[PDB]
DNA sequence: GATGTGTAGCTACACATC
DNA sequence: GATGTGTAGCTACACATC
């Protein structure tokens, strides 16, 4: 036998017996460096990389997850890693070998990765994911290399990102990876933003350098629209960041990215988040609760209140832990105070018993502390620093005491001084304002008094501002008009009773409410329109005289004044119905349609639309509105290209229109018989849209007509209905629009469009129980079309299916009793 | 009213989850045993490094860029909650489905 | 595009072993 | 305690095939 064919026979006995299973691959590693060795004594060095080669090219060709390719991409993997662990520990104290060790790896290497890259760019898919596979898990231990052979990896790489297949485009990456040490990292981020695999984009998010300046590419999956991808950074990268979240991230990203995982709409992504912080956090910092907080800016951010629950539910056993003794209350600070907000209210939601009686102090007793943050603030002189963390404290403490258990009568009484002498001052900021009403409003037991008690505080500041202006103008100065009225707001918002039992108000009201409306200011203007608009609730009287003033601020008035106006309108329509409209004295409802419409149709101003998208959806569910014309203006406003870049408007639409058709078969029957044109009208846009040619066309922005079609098919299809009478399954209400929108089908002009219906027309429920006429009359419209037009194949097809699914139809039918 | 209303309303916002983006996204949405490494075939070792041809292996230009990030639109957390509530009364309450 | 089927990445519980 | 082990199921997501 020849030595070269001795070697072949050596080779391939080992990938023979690798390939079917993985038990004895460290005996093969260990024969191949033989074999290796053997061949280099011999000379024939060059054979043994021949065979090599010639061997792994069998397992090319073979599929992804083709478990025999697998075990020798493994086994190769291991031989190369084999031959350089000899050679790095060699290199750490062992001096050099005289075998010429390092060269021959340098040599081998070299010559097997150029092997594998002939087939690079095969037609082949799988020939493809293959070569990258072997460079990936064979790259960290190549150690050093030719720089021609290093400048034709980059770019078999850098050309491979954008391959055509997914596969190969992952691994594409996982080479490049290693390349990262700072133009690989460039790619990456690109690949991570732009590329339509969520995989790929996974891959070269777990894998990147996370660097300082990578660091926000990698956060911003944090909203990515692949479910996996977003519960990773959760629980991939922010767990390998340890505590570096604290110290190496900037807070405004910090607060958004807790903010989004809390409240994610996938239940295993929310998680995902809650546990990063109750365990991974808590944790970190060796389970000091309070770091905790002070990582988690407690002052500013919006989410301490979900992520400190999210907590007492991980760690029930932590939650006997706290510490509240009188002692404290010297250093109480943003995170104390805030703790003391957090427990309290959470022992009482999930009814703790044995904490309430003796964890917390007494009513009497906690106005003593809250008090005592009070003068410290506003009755005596980092100062506005200090002066918010006061605040801070004061807020906290305070919607504490808003819940507690009053029938201690002389802690009532305590905190009632407190909470009258802060309400009274003048300085006292707004967030501390909206509390103080809400605490003063928990202690009277009493509309009336409540009201007689919030009253005396406004016409008392009132009445010190005049009395101050006798100097030598008989009202107080803007400032003060302010102030009244923010308290006015809030004590409103909690009275639930006519404005005949309470006549202060009917004072109060003529005393600075109208007085603010006919202001010059807008602040105060939007103001007074809110405490109207609160007092309108109470008393239908007060409203009719005020609808017509209402609508014309919407009508004239700025973004700001016509966006608090056209609420109240909404509210005053909610309780009272049409009871303020349409009457002798009362205004016309027609009116107030066409000011729904141009807001609806307003484009300049879209938080302006939401809420004539949002308010309209509420007085149809409630069956106060019902004009066809209006609820059509209402869905054309969804499809429409126009308002497509109101992002809010959509989603408002997205979730009202369902649930409005589905409620109510009065509510459905609304869509069928207003669902046809408006599929034409939309048609129409479609149409003028894509024909058009203008530098500002963004022809996507708009469902095309055969999706628009599909879904007027969902709203409209009985089987929706949630009350499922049983009766419900004769219901005609789905086929009654199909024939109207074959009554259309003659006034649309493109083939395109008209098949882009037709192929979709079979989506209907068809029953033996519906009424006979109404199928036969579908019959006829579908009859009629089937013949007397030009058809593209397709299009007939659906419509005989049609047509034969009626046919057989009546045949159940007539044949009876 | 709350009795019923609650868990029709509740009955909505578990269904429609998925499906607050809106637009498109309306749709509920929703063997080889072994290898004999001693034959030789070499020719199919040329049939693996062959060109491309008119094989197009790539992207097209337009799917390799997308101004969306594929990210997530700002969610509102439109729920049926949201609707209930008053606008300048949240506190209060109307009672739709009645 | 509509399918049916496979796959990735969990997620949970019962458990041992030290 | 923690650390493994095995087993089970789940769901959004790919690819397969026509």
């Amino acid at each position: 036998i020849d030595i070269n064919t001795k070697i072949f026979n050596s080779v391939a006995e080992v990938f023979q017996k690798a390939q079917g299973s993985y038990a004895g691959h460290r005996k093969h590693i260990a024969v191949l460096k033989k074999i290796q060795s053997k061949a280099v004594e011999q000379g024939y060095e060059d054979a043994f990389n021949f065979w090599f080669d010639k061997l792994v090219t069998k397992i090319l060709p073979l599929k992804k997850n083709e478990i025999i390719g697998d075990r020798i991409v493994k086994l190769v993997a291991a031989f190369i890693a084999s031959l350089e662990r000899e050679l790095i520990l060699a290199k750490k104290q062992n001096y050099k070998l005289t075998n010429d060790e390092e060269g021959i790896f340098s040599r081998f290497v070299d010559q097997f990765i150029r092997h594998v890259l002939r087939g690079v760019e095969s037609p082949d898919k799988n020939v493809r994911f293959r070569v990258l596979q072997l460079l990936a898990v064979i790259m960290d231990n190549i150690g050093e290399i030719d720089e021609s052979l290093f400048n034709l990896l980059i770019l078999s790489l850098n050309k491979r990102i954008y391959d055509r297949e997914p596969t190969v485009r992952i691994q594409a990456v996982f080479c490049l990876t290693k390349f990262q040490d700072e133009e690989a990292t460039r790619t990456l981020v690109a690949s991570i933003q732009n590329d339509p695999s969520a995989e790929v984009r996974r891959a070269a998010m777990l894998n990147l350098i996370n660097d300082n300046n990578t660091r926000p590419y990698i956060l911003e999956r944090a909203r990515d629209v692949n479910i996996v991808n977003r519960r990773l950074v959760y629980s991939r990268i922010l767990k390998s960041m340890g505590r570096k979240c604290f110290d190496d991230i900037e807070p405004h990203i910090f607060d958004q990215l807790i903010e989004w995982g809390l409240e994610d709409r996938e239940l295993s992504v929310r998680n995902a988040c809650k546990r990063l912080i109750a365990h991974d956090w808590l944790n970190a910092l060796d389970g000091d609760l309070i770091e905790l907080l002070e990582k988690l800016d407690v002052s500013r951010s919006s989410v301490c209140v979900k992520a400190i629950e999210a907590l007492f539910q991980s760690r029930p056993d932590i939650l006997s832990k706290i510490k509240f003794p009188e002692s404290i209350w010297k250093d109480f600070t943003v995170e104390i105070a805030f703790l003391f907000r957090a427990i309290y209210l959470y022992c009482l939601d999930n009814n703790i018993t044995e904490m309430l009686e003796e964890n917390f102090p007494e009513a009497s007793k906690l106005s003593e502390h809250l008090n005592h943050y009070i003068l410290l603030r506003y009755h005596h002189n980092q100062s506005h620093f200090d002066y918010n963390t006061l605040e801070f404290i004061i807020e906290q403490l305070s919607i504490a005491a808003e819940r507690y258990d009053y029938s201690d009568e002389v802690g009532r009484r305590s905190m009632l001084t407190v909470v009258r002498n802060m309400l009274a001052l003048t300085t006292l900021s707004e967030p501390l304002i909206k509390i103080g009403i809400r605490v003063m409003k928990s202690l009277s037991i009493n509309e009336k008094d409540f009201v007689t008690m919030a009253i005396e505080i406004i016409n008392d500041i009132r009445d010190d501002d005049i009395e101050k202006q006798e100097s030598e103008e008989k009202e107080a100065s803007s400032a003060t008009i302010v102030l009244c009225l923010t308290r006015s707001s809030y004590m409103l918002e909690l009275v639930n009773t006519p404005l005949t039992e309470n006549i202060l108000i009917a004072s109060l009201m003529d005393t600075l409410i109208t007085p603010a409306v006919r202001n010059t200011a807008p602040n105060i203007r939007e103001l007074g329109v809110k405490n109207l608009g609160l007092c309108c609730l109470l008393d239908v009287k007060l409203a009719i005289d005020n609808m017509y003033i209402l609508g014309m601020c919407v009508s004239k008035g700025n973004a700001s004044l016509k966006y608090i106006a056209l609420q109240v309108i909404v509210d005053i329509f909610s309780v009272h119905g049409n009871t303020v409209v349409d009457g002798e004295g009362k205004v016309d409802s027609i009116s107030l349609h066409k000011i729904f419409y141009k807001v609806l149709k307003n484009n300049g101003l879209p938080e302006c639309q939401v809420i004539a998208a949002e308010g309209l959806c509420k007085l149809f569910l409630a069956d106060v509105f019902t004009d066809d014309d209006l609820f059509e203006t209402l869905v054309l406003s969804y499809f429409s290209p126009i308002n497509s870049s109101n992002e809010a408007l959509v989603q408002a639409f997205a979730f009202c229109i369902p649930v409005y058709c589905f409620s109510h078969p009065a509510h459905q029957q609304r869509m069928s018989r207003t669902a046809a044109d408006i599929l034409l009208r939309l048609c129409v846009l479609w149409d003028d849209l894509q024909s058009s040619v203008i530098p500002e066309v963004d022809r996507e922005a708009m469902l095309k007509p055969n999706i628009i079609f599909q879904q007027l098919l969902f709203w409209t299809d009985p089987r929706n209905l949630v009350n499922q009478t049983g009766s419900t399954k004769k219901d005609t209400v789905q086929l009654t629009f199909l024939i109207d929108v074959l009554k259309i089908y003659a006034q649309i002009e493109k083939k395109e469009i008209k098949k882009m219906i037709i192929t979709n027309i079979n989506a209907i429920f068809l029953s033996s129980e519906q009424d006979y006429s109404t199928l036969k009359e579908l019959l006829e419209y579908s009859d009629d079309i089937a013949e007397n037009d030009n058809l593209d194949n397709v299009s007939k097809n659906a419509l005989d299916k049609l047509r034969n699914n009626l046919n057989s139809l009546i045949e159940e039918i007539n044949e009876r009793s | 009213m709350s009795i019923f209303e609650k868990d029709l309303m509740a009955y909505f916002d578990e269904n429609l989850n998925r499906n607050w983006r809106g637009r498109e996204h309306w749709k509920v949405r929703n063997k080889v045993l072994e290898i004999d490494f001693f034959k030789t075939d070499d020719s199919f070792e040329d049939k693996v490094f062959a060109s491309k041809g008119r094989t197009k292996i790539d992207m097209p230009i337009k799917n390799r860029k997308n101004d969306t990030h594929y990210l997530l639109p700002d969610d509102f957390h439109f729920s049926t909650d949201r609707i209930t509530r008053l606008f300048i009364k949240p506190g209060q309450k109307m009672s739709l489905f009645s």
